[PDB]
């Protein structure tokens, strides 16, 4: 819709996030995890050593101005891989913010996790 | 000086086998050395270094 | 006398503990040789 | 010739290597762990706040300039410099001497 709208009582940005993966190699990995009070595990002494954990998560914000969110809300299943293939609920993301200029269970997955499938260019594109 | 303990600074007095073993009698002499040395001071008066 | 007690223990020193063992030949040395008047020796095992 | 050991006892410690090893490898861990932590937290700490509450941190350093001064002698108060003097002394001198 072209024009001049300043209505952010009713804007609002519900996404369903690509499913992230982290495959947690080191204690360091465990000890940033531990660090982050979204990242809510069932039971506290689970061991997260030589795991693929996958993040399910959903992105609910609404607004205050174009540039700053009001309310940020993260939240969804964390799932281990078992060792036969088959994901199993471990834990919950349940980030809950007010005012904030980003969502950061989101960046945070990006730089330490994966998306399960890369997109890998080839060295020059083939016209068809 | 507890019997049957080495103190942290002590003498070795070489054994007729050919080795240096701990020596409880030089131990004591360099350490009340050190005490007197660590109470009233020690000189070097007339001595070349 | 500087001497160690480390002979070879840690490494990467390259003649540090030959240098320093060596210098316990004049504990011997001294009843052997003549110089028993001029010089005596008073190792030093330095710690830590 | 006496043999005096300094050693503190250091001799009775087993694999003295493997010992100092263990020790370095166990604050390096906790160093670089806590270092990880600190950087993810500073990190989400920038992503939630932006530049924005981050601004209100950063204060104004005064940075001093000479300022040269011709360091004239400090006149005390006449109380202070009536002390030094014995009080025979005023109105004795010939000041154009």
């Amino acid at each position: 819709y072209r024009g001049n709208y300043t209505d952010f009582e009713n804007t609002f940005q519900k996404t369903v996030e690509p499913v992230y993966q982290m495959h947690i190699k080191t204690s360091k990995d465990i000890a940033v995890l531990r660090s982050k009070e979204w990242f809510q595990l069932d039971d506290e002494d689970f061991d997260l050593l030589n795991k693929t954990l996958t993040f399910e998560t959903e992105t609910e914000v609404t607004f205050k101005n174009a540039n700053i969110f009001s309310s940020v809300k993260c939240f969804g299943p964390i799932k281990v891989e078992l060792p036969t293939k088959e994901t199993v609920e471990i834990g919950i993301v349940d980030y809950e913010a007010g005012a904030s200029h980003g969502n950061p269970v989101v960046d945070f997955l990006k730089r330490n996790g994966s998306t399960l499938e890369q997109k890998v260019n080839l060295e020059n594109p083939i016209p068809i | 000086i507890p019997r049957e303990t080495i103190p942290f600074l002590h003498l070795r007095k070489k054994t007729p086998a050919g080795d240096w073993k701990y020596d409880r009698q030089l131990s004591s002499l360099f350490l009340d050395g050190l005490e007197k040395a660590a109470f009233n001071g020690v000189t070097f008066k007339d001595k070349y270094v | 006398l500087p001497m160690s007690p480390n002979h070879g223990t840690f490494g990467g020193d390259g003649m540090y503990s030959e240098s320093k063992l060596s210098l316990e030949t004049l504990f011997n040395r001294w009843h052997s040789e003549s110089w028993a008047n001029q010089l005596t020796v008073c190792g030093a095992i330095i710690g830590w | 010739p006496v043999m005096a050991d300094l050693n503190g006892g250091l001799q009775f410690v087993p694999e003295l290597k493997e010992f100092t090893a263990k020790l370095r490898k166990e604050l390096v861990e906790t160093s670089e762990v806590r270092k990880a932590v600190s950087i993810e937290t500073a990190l989400e700490h920038k992503v939630v706040n932006g530049n924005s509450a981050d601004a209100a941190y950063a204060q104004v350093e005064i940075q001093p300039r000479a300022n040269i001064q011709l360091d004239f002698p400090e006149l005390k108060p006449y109380k202070q410099v009536k002390q030094i003097a014995p009080a025979e002394l005023e109105g004795l001198l010939d000041l154009e001497r």
